[PDB]
RNA sequence: UUUAAUGUUUGAUGUUCUAACGUUGACCCGUAAUCCGGGUUGCGGACAGUGUCUGGUGGGUAGUUUGACUGGGGCGGUCUCCUCCUAAAGAGUAACGGAGGAGCACGAAGGUUGGCUAAUCCUGGUCGGACAUCAGGAGGUUAGUGCAAUGGCAUAAGCCAGCUUGACUGCGAGCGUGACGGCGCGAGCAGGUGCGAAAGCAGGUCAUAGUGAUCCGGUGGUUCUGAAUGGAAGGGCCAUCG
RNA sequence: UUCCUUGUCGGGUAAGUUCCGACCUGCACGAAUGGCGUAAUGAUGGCCAGGCUGUCUCCACCCGAGACUCAGUGAAAUUGAACUCGCUGUGAAGAUGCAGUGUACCCGCGGCAAGACGGAAAGACCCCGUGAACCUUUACUAUAGCUUGACACUGAACAUU
RNA sequence: UUAUUAAAAACACAGCACUGUGCAAACACGAAAGUGGACGUAUACGGUGUGACGCCUGCCCGGUGCCGGAAGGUUAAUUG
RNA sequence: GAGGACCGAACCGACUAAUGUUGAAAAAUUAGCGGAUGACUUGUGGCUGGGGGUGAAAGGCCAAUCAAACCGGGAGAUAG
RNA sequence: CUUUUGUAUAAUGGGUCAGCGACUUAUAUUCUGUAGCAAGGUUAACCGAAUAGGGGAGCCGAAGGGAAACCGAGUCUUAA
């Protein structure tokens, strides 16, 4: 019938890009699905928010037999 | 407090707590005030005479603030454990 | 808009209680669960009661 | 004449040591079954008034 | 066992009565006065009427309210939330721009351990058919996910079974997002618990909608307060409801 | 009272969206917020005809009062300042004032009203203001009045129970 | 009749109808006393609608109002 | 010799047109017009007062004033 | 000049001159400057041949945390 509705933007996306130094608990990326997967020292929240489980620099890699993007923390 | 019609800050927040009528008759005394008293022995009356606490004060507590140098006899006053040590360290005496 | 709010009262003497919802049309049986009672600091059984 | 305190503000804000104001959180009066316990737990302690709102509070509590 | 009738309290009314009260009936006096008052009398009579309280009625009168957006206003539509596009490869981004949804559900559809892997089609086969259950091959997720869309999902987040209540209490490093009120994510710590041989996992559900500040008030609790004192009322605090 | 609509038919006129008569298809007549008739009446509405005419074709002349000139007296609205032309273009988008160009010796008097978005009245229309007034009602909240009962002023006797 | 842009088809009207009113009338002006109604008494008075006269005035009581009814349901102060 | 009868002066009114519109005039003049024994007109005096009066009803009129007069006061009302 | 996205504007206001004509006052509060004193500072009413002096009632500050009891350089939260 009639349009005119929308929802508030959710501010998704990457918060800390490759090489950035983060503290433990820092949110790395907010996402709906697991577009990015948790690697080493990275947790996956209930809404699939990837957060650093240790200090260090974030690192993006593509691994596995399905070429999936992983995010890990190079502990430094 | 008017914010253009939006529910102002002091109305969208809840009220909390209550006012104690005993807090209005309670005062705190610094160690540096023990020398201002006259006679050495300190109590409610001597503190009021020295214009240190209000005339309506019924309870008084000595806290570790400032410093005491002379032997003082505290009587009928609550004393913190930190001030109790400092008063006894200056040869003072505390009696309930 | 069918689920009614209920409360689960602890079997212990303490008046502590949880609150939850329940569809009383499909599930007429009383709800009983083992939940942590923070007053006695033990896991006791909680029985249903009216809110 | 003396400035009159907004009495409604005096019942909701307490002045702290460094001049800030503490206040109770909202959203903790009624319907609470639907609220997560984690959410309700984080609303129990008192909070400080944000920097953007101090101007409104100070104007309402001149003797605080 | 029961029944009647004389004696009593309070009502429930009524037919009498006169003495309150009414009289815009008559007569007398104040008084050379159709006011008023007094008197006599008649007629009413505990009614009527008035005061306080109370239900109903009450535009007779009064005080007021009767939204905004808007390719002028009105009319119609819209107003909060979720998903996609517009949106210009970080975030955000308008229009009465283009399309759809939500105002819930679930004590299992949650937790854990163990297992499992679709759609569709072909071939063969009692009733049986285009389509039921059976068997095989092809196929490779074209399926499924409590519900819109999007992003996800095989280690399955999809399907099945066992045992269960972590849909725990206190907290919380550190971040995300908001002008703010707020909202969101969260390892780890303490207490206690479930499943597993164990490593471990569990602070609801694949994720993102399913919602309402404050005031006032209710219910339960409470080594808080208690207006001379002891209590209590009330208030506070905690849980929760409208 | 009929939107469609100048309905259709008839009458009147050389020609009639009006008028009169009828038809009924009454958008959306109708019986005391009356229906249909109706003689008389009307500074009432519509239409027709005779008479009459400067109403007109189409104006002409004339008589008076002004206008005009002289003497006397002597206002008003309005007014940023003015050394105050046309045109085309430009530009808060319709120019005396800008650009280009044309024209134009200085100053009166009688006339005419195209312009000075002329004068006059802080638009009556329209919108807006969490403006106003008055009016309406089954808006809200009250209330005078009206009405109900209780108690009081207010008593006795007796039935009935 | 709109003094000062509307004189009319508007208002009034005689007539008609309904309805209220038994007299200390209804009703109106009055915190009240009182006064008007009326020094009148239902052939009177008030209100409402219609509007000379002629022929007439059909159907609907579901809605709203008004009138009557009193059994039942509900229901105030009061009582406790 | 009846009549809210007829024609028509005074008188009362105000239908049409022109003029006037910084007027002769804050409503008139000129020429016509209606009523003109009546629900007529007029003098003097009186009464009704502002949410009130009065109104053959136009929201008309109530001192050139009216969908609530005038004067003083609240009052420097308030004016996003 | 005003008002505007924007004015020679044909948008507003002003005929001219002269005079008058609009951010004040009181009391609180906060900040800055400056002066005095300084872990202290200062008095109010009032007394007073009174701008002196007296008056320290008070107020602010040197301690906070907690709803509160309470504790106190810590305190609250919690069984911790
Ligand atoms: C007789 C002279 C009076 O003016 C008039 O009568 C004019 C004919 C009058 O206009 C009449 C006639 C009319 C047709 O306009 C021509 C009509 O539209 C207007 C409303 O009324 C003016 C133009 C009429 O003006 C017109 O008004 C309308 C609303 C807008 C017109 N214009 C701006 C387009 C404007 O021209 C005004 C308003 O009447 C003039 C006004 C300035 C004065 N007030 C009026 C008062 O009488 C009328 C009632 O007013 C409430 O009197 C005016 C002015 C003083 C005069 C000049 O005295």
């Amino acid at each position: 019938t009639r349009n005119g509705r929308d929802s508030e933007a959710k501010r998704l996306g990457v918060k800390r890009f490759g090489g950035e130094s983060v503290l433990a608990g820092s949110i790395i990326v907010r996402q709906r699905g697991t577009k990015f997967h948790a690697g080493a020292n990275v947790g996956c929240g209930r809404d699939h928010t990837l957060f650093a489980k240790a200090d260090g620099k974030v690192k993006f890699e593509v691994k596995g037999p399905k070429n999936r993007k992983f995010i890990s923390i190079e502990a430094e | 407090g008017f914010e253009g019609g939006q529910m102002p800050l002091y109305r969208r927040l809840p009220k909390f707590g209550f006012t104690s009528r005993k807090a209005a008759i309670t005062a705190e005394i610094r160690l540096s005030d023990l020398a201002k008293v006259e006679g050495g022995v300190v109590d409610l009356n001597t503190l009021k005479a020295a214009n240190i606490i209000g005339i309506q004060i019924e309870f008084a507590k000595v806290i570790l603030a400032g410093e005491v140098t002379t032997p003082v006899t505290v009587r009928g006053l609550r004393v913190t454990k930190g001030a109790r040590a400092a008063i006894e360290a200056a040869g003072g005496k505390i009696e309930e | 808009g069918i689920r009614e709010k209920i409360k689960l009262v602890s079997s212990a003497g303490t008046g502590h209680f949880y609150t939850t919802t329940k569809n009383k049309r499909t599930k007429p049986e009383k709800l009983e669960l083992k939940k942590f009672d923070p007053v006695v600091r033990q896991h006791v059984i909680y029985k249903e009661a009216k809110i | 004449p003396k400035i009159k305190t907004v009495r409604g503000a005096a019942k909701r804000f307490k002045k702290t040591g460094k001049g800030g104001f503490k206040h109770k959180h909202a959203n903790l009066r009624h319907i609470l079954t639907k609220k997560a316990t984690k959410r309700k737990r984080h609303l129990r302690p008192k909070a400080m008034v944000s920097k953007g709102d101090l101007g409104l509070v100070i104007a309402c509590l001149p003797y605080a």
